[PDB]
């Protein structure tokens, strides 16, 4: 066996019609003889290569541009509130409803996938972080009802922590309310 | 509590602002795009 | 693929713009604008799977989708600067300075009248 090439290469593409999702970066052609157990005598191959490469812009919308909001939105929800001196309210609710969204998402991003196991893709380490920030976020947020809980419980007041809270105070724009002002004075 | 009050009123007024706003971006981003693809499908068939 | 998702779309408008009382502290709309958010999504998701996922070009109907998403996602931080707004009162008694002529004007407008306690705090 011998190969025929043509002007462009190994693999024609005068009359190729370009795909939608992909592009033929190039084509090779290899002549090799092998041996086998099966027969003393050699066997002639020929190896035909095609490289294709994706074009993302289909995925990276449909697959990424969803999340990606999604997760930005929550954050928000996590660390707002509409006063500095009422109760917080607790945000886990929040964040199992949007853990459990992207759950649904990766099942359904999952069925496109040969299910290998050899490779993490570049997509499972996007989802990996954003289920990292919403369920670490959750617990964040927990933790600051936690400190404002301390008030409450007796009355040993911050003792080191209202230096530093007073100077990062106005590098991340929050100023102290008015009754704070009113009760230092007093 | 005055103070309370004039900022209560500002946001008041900025929310009903933002209703104002926020429908007629609805309606002309629905009905536009619509409009606009009917109007493509009328005269493919009628004039082309 | 358009109509429930325009029906959705503008009744979450309404709900993110809208008040019981105007002298109460208001409730995070952050929730009401994660549920439409996620919905919409399974939409794109199920319509999705209708065409040929090519990438050459961006169908009307993606661009229908975008400006649904973008609302209610840009929306829902609007809501919340109304809250941040509100906020400013307790934070300090600066009232607002040169806001209150221009408030004042609109407020005709946009079909908003002046509460009574407001009205009383004034004539005290
Ligand atoms: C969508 C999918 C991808 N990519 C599919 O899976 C794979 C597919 C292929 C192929 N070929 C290779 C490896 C994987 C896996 F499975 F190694 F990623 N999986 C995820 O994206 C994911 C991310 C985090 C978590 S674990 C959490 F708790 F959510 F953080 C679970 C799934
Ligand atoms: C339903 C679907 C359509 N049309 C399918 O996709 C495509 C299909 C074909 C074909 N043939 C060509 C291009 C596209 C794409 F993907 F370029 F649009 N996709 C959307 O409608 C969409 C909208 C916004 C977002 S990104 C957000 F954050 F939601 F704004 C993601 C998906
Ligand atoms: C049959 O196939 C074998 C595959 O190994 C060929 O072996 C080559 O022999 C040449 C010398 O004739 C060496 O220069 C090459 O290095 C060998 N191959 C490799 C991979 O090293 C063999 O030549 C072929 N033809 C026969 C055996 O008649």
């Amino acid at each position: 066996y011998f190969p025929r090439t043509f002007t462009n290469g190994p693999i024609g593409l005068a009359n190729f019609l370009e795909n939608d999702a992909w592009s033929v970066l190039g084509t090779k052609v290899n002549r090799e003889e092998k041996k086998y157990t099966c027969c003393p005598v050699n066997y002639t191959l020929l190896h035909y290569d095609v490289v294709i490469q994706r074009k993302p812009l289909y995925y990276v919308l449909n697959l990424i541009a969803p999340t990606a909001v999604i997760t930005f939105i929550s954050i928000i929800g996590f660390f707002t509130s509409s006063s500095v001196h009422d109760l917080r309210q607790e945000k886990i609710t929040l964040g199992i409803t949007t853990l459990l969204s992207m759950s649904i998402m990766i099942f359904m991003v999952s069925d496109k996938m040969p299910s290998t196991s050899t490779c993490v893709p570049l997509i499972a380490l996007f989802y990996t972080l954003m289920i990292t920030i919403i369920s670490v976020g959750t617990l964040a947020a927990s933790s600051v009802i936690f400190v404002q809980k301390l008030g409450s419980i007796g009355n040993p007041p911050a003792s080191k922590t209202m230096k530093w809270t007073h100077r990062i105070a106005p590098f991340v724009l929050i100023q102290m309310p008015l009754v704070m002002k009113q009760a230092y004075a007093k | 509590n005055i103070v309370e009050l004039e900022w209560d009123w500002v946001a008041a007024v900025l929310e009903r602002v933002f209703l104002i706003f926020f429908t007629i971006c609805f309606l002309f981003s629905a009905i536009g795009i619509n409009l606009y693809g009917w109007y493509i499908w009328y005269t493919e068939n009628h004039f082309l």
